[PDB]
RNA sequence: AAUCUAAAUAAAUAAUAAAUUAAAAUAAAAAUUUUAAAAAAAAAAAAUUAAAAUAGGGCAAGUCCUACUCUCCUUU
RNA sequence: AGUUUAAUGUUUAAAUAUUUAACUAGUGAUGGCACAGUUGUUCUAUAUGUACCUAUAAAAAAUAGUAAAAUUAUUUUAAU
């Protein structure tokens, strides 16, 4: 099981306090906050985002 | 303690007027004209001049 | 209402008025009594500085009064000072009255008899015209290094009307603790009552030996066994008093020669 | 006598036997400086 | 903290650092990896920790100055002996 | 404590026992009691006779240090050297007193 | 001869190294001492970092004539350790040419340092290692050119609201 | 009534996945409720989080130990 | 005035201490050396025989898949 650490290891630089300092809590946070974006983005962002465009027109 | 505290928990410690007033306050002072040493008011030396007339 | 709102007994606080109310209990709210073992934060009680027991506190009230009389200044610390100055205004209230009731009511209280022999002689002469506030409570500045207890300098009032401490200086303590205190040079021409300065060197005589210079050497081993930082080894604690410091004083007793 | 040499091994000298003899007429040594 | 109603950025080198001190990078085979590229200028000048006097209170000179600092209540024991018999080699 | 800062000092050494300065050997001459003996009465019996006792370690004196010479327990505390004549004369049973044959 | 590459004209030059790092160690030194600063590190200040350091952030950014004052008053240990420097550092600063008066405290930071391990013997056969802590004290006296040393000879503000108007 | 401050100093322990959520109310669905959801909106005490340790159960496989008309050797 | 109780203590100053109740009369017993592990000793409680008697110490790979804890290398290319 490969946590893609070197793909997240340099991106904790924009998390907040405890996540940046320690690694096994830093990854766990981002590899979740990343794991929910790319799940929010595929199935949920449109049917929200395409409702601002409908509420506008 | 059933949890460790992130800094934002340790940092709230430093906002109340209990931390500030205990550690982070500068004392008001002035130069004892007789001893030329810094001094607070209401306190004097063990010395005749400092003890007869409070500098 | 008809009964007191707070019945017979309840401790109000430090910083609270008397709020007199009909009650069976007895409260002084006045402390004109001399040399009294009424220590407390109330009104009719002098401040109870901390100690192991109201007995041991009374034992601290003895060696801190008999050392203010012995040498007119004692650098006392914390809530002992407001508790001592009221014992310096009592000793004079005991030394002024004079009757052989009082001279014992202080004899019961002082660890040493020469003090009750002193207090009754200088103080009637000294404070013949002062009628209250005989002790001056001037606070030293640097809080103790061993704890933040404050250090007040309680000294008896006017000494220029004294007979024992006429023109002494207290800007600094005696060099070896058995050496008499430095004198103001403007009044260097002062001699003392003999019974005061002949009994002193009787006491100061034991530290001028070598058996105390062994108890001095030794003590520095205790404070290291108990490890106390910054205590020189008993191998470089060369004596306080010595033969070179002998020659001056036997020739400083030229009066009896 | 025992001690630690600058290296660190405890280099204890051989043991001996103080024998305080007591002569009749006292003896002395002079040292001119 | 500090802050005099002024947003000085914060407590400087203090509050956050004292939370997880960084593990010390160990040498492999005693090698320093980029030794053969970085210059030989004394490290006092490399990252910037350039100090005019590095006074050292771990010294027999300043033993009086250390004993000047510590609190009288800070009793230190075993001044004239040690619990472990020092004469065992 | 007239210190203003307590310590291993300014702890008034004897705030009692004001009758100092005892000339023991001088007084021991009046009692005719072996001046070397009388002075031993007034120090813990560990220090003079061959008795089980507890010594402080600084009292023992250190090896020759780089800072200080070898300070033996005697040359710093002369009046604490045990006197084993005075021990034996007083405390131990001599062969003489029980010699039977 | 080891060469360290430097660029001079857009191309890099295989310049000798022993002569290149002797040019740094003289330049970086000359680029550091000609400053109006004075950095001074006291080490093994016998105090933990939690304590010692929070008593520094009161001093960070104070004139040394004030810092040497706010230190001598407070009975804390952190203020007595730094005051040990502010009399030694300025004692060395005045040699560098730095002013005795206009000198400031630029950065006064605590540096985590050596930590002994002492055996502690808790009750009921449990042990827990007490670690006697010690820190390092990094102090950079800088020089403020226009710093007006305020007159401190009037009782803090007994000069008013305690003295009657006129 | 007594003795057991704060502060200054030295600096350990259980526990620690995280928290910005935690509150609070209501329904739940397998459960005690906790979640999910909706909808809100410094110091003492021990109501909740594990304020507890550790006892209390009963089941499973494993071993233990004691007992006698029915099993079996080393057996004196 | 050290011991059948009770309070405190509850990682405690103690891997049993502080205070205290009770008890206390031993010419028959804290004690010379003597008994040792399928066994000693037992005024017998399956109690103890060096601070859990399941003795210590030592030597094994016993069994533990039969609901214990684990079993290390992303971007794949046929289903139940
Ligand atoms: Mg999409
Ligand atoms: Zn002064």
């Amino acid at each position: 099981y490969y946590r893609a650490t070197a793909e997240l290891d340099r991106l904790r630089g924009m998390l907040r306090g405890r996540a940046r300092l320690e690694r096994k809590v830093g990854l766990k946070r981002i590899t979740f906050l990343m794991r929910t974006q790319t799940r929010y983005r595929v199935e949920q962002k449109a049917h929200w985002e395409r409702a601002i465009v409908r509420k506008n027109v | 303690p059933k949890r460790k505290k992130n800094p934002m928990q340790l940092r709230r410690k430093t906002y109340g007027l209990h931390f500030k007033e205990r550690y982070l306050k500068l004392e008001e002072w002035y130069f004892c004209p007789l001893c030329a040493e810094p001094k607070k008011q209401g306190e004097w030396c063990r010395r005749e001049d400092c003890r007869q007339i409070k500098p | 209402g008809r009964p007191p709102p707070v019945m017979g007994h309840a401790k109000r606080m430090r910083f609270a008025g008397v709020d007199d109310n009909p009650s069976v209990t007895h409260k002084p709210w006045d402390t004109s009594e001399p040399l009294m073992a009424d220590y407390g934060w109330e009104r009719g009680k002098l401040p109870k500085f901390r100690a192991r027991s109201p007995f041991h506190r009374q034992q601290i009230a003895r060696r801190m009064v008999t050392e203010l009389i012995r040498k007119d200044y004692v650098i006392v610390g914390g809530a002992r000072a407001p508790a001592l100055r009221i014992l310096a205004d009592h000793v004079v209230e005991l030394a002024k009255a004079g009757d052989t009731d009082s001279r014992q009511q202080l004899a019961y209280f002082l660890h040493d008899p020469l003090m009750v022999d002193k207090a009754f002689d200088e103080y009637p002469r000294r404070f013949r015209d002062m009628n209250a506030k005989y002790a001056m409570m001037t606070r030293l500045k640097g809080r103790r290094r061993s704890d933040n207890v404050a250090m007040y300098f309680v000294e008896y009032k006017n000494r220029d009307m004294s007979d024992n401490h006429k023109g002494e200086d207290y800007t600094a303590g005696p060099e070896r603790f058995f050496l008499p205190p430095r004198i103001i040079e403007t009044e260097k021409g002062i001699q003392r009552p003999p019974h005061m300065q002949m009994a002193f060197d009787r006491w100061a005589s034991k530290f001028k030996t070598e058996e105390f210079h062994h108890w001095w050497r030794l003590r520095h081993a205790k404070l290291r066994y108990w490890g106390v930082r910054n205590v020189p080894h008993p191998s470089d604690v060369d004596p306080l008093w010595t033969e070179k410091e002998e020659e001056e004083w036997h020739n400083e007793m030229l009066a009896n020669t | 006598r025992r001690f630690k040499n600058e290296v660190g091994e405890i280099k204890s000298l051989p043991d001996y036997k103080v024998a305080v003899v007591e002569l009749d007429s006292p003896v002395s040594i002079v040292f001119k400086q | 903290f500090t802050y005099t109603q002024a947003q000085m950025y914060a407590r400087y080198r203090t509050r956050s650092r004292f939370y997880k001190r960084p593990e010390k990078m160990l040498k492999a085979y005693n090698v320093s990896p980029n030794l053969l590229r970085l210059p030989k200028v004394k490290p006092g000048l490399l990252k910037g920790i350039y100090t005019d006097e590095k006074i050292d209170l771990r010294d027999r000179e300043r033993l009086e100055l250390v004993e000047s600092i510590r609190h009288p209540k800070e009793r230190d024991f075993y001044q004239d002996h040690t619990y472990h018999n020092q004469w065992i080699a | 404590y007239n210190s203003f800062e307590r310590g291993w000092k300014d702890k008034t050494v004897h705030p009692l026992d004001r009758r100092g300065r005892f000339n023991l050997d001088e007084a021991a001459a009046e009692l005719q009691l072996d001046e070397a003996y009388v002075a031993s009465l007034y120090k813990p019996l560990h220090y003079t006779y061959s008795m089980k006792g507890q010594r402080y370690p600084a009292e023992q004196g250190r090896t020759s240090r780089p800072g200080s010479l070898a300070a033996s327990r005697d040359r710093m505390f002369p009046l604490y050297r045990r006197n084993y004549k005075l021990n034996r004369e007083l405390r131990v049973l001599d062969h003489r007193r029980i010699s039977t044959d | 001869d080891r060469w360290a590459l430097v660029e001079e004209d857009g191309v890099m030059y295989q310049v000798n190294w022993k002569m290149y790092c002797e040019r740094l160690e003289t330049e970086l030194q000359k680029a550091q001492d000609q400053l109006p600063q004075y950095s001074f590190m006291m080490k093994a200040v016998p105090s933990a970092w939690k304590k010692l350091d929070i008593e520094l952030s009161v001093l960070r950014g104070l004139s040394v004539r004030e810092a040497m004052a706010q230190c001598k008053l407070s009975p804390r240990k952190g203020h007595m350790a730094v005051f040990r420097a502010l009399e030694v550092a300025q004692q060395g600063a005045e040699g560098k040419g730095l002013d005795k008066e206009h000198l400031r405290i630029a950065y006064i930071t605590c540096m985590p340092g050596p930590t002994d391990k002492q055996v502690d013997i808790r009750s009921r056969g449990y042990y827990a290692w007490k670690t006697k802590k010690s820190s390092h004290l990094l102090l950079t006296l800088a020089e403020d050119p226009e710093m007006v040393l305020p007159d401190r000879t009037a009782i803090p503000y007994a000069s008013l609201m305690t003295m009657k108007r006129a």
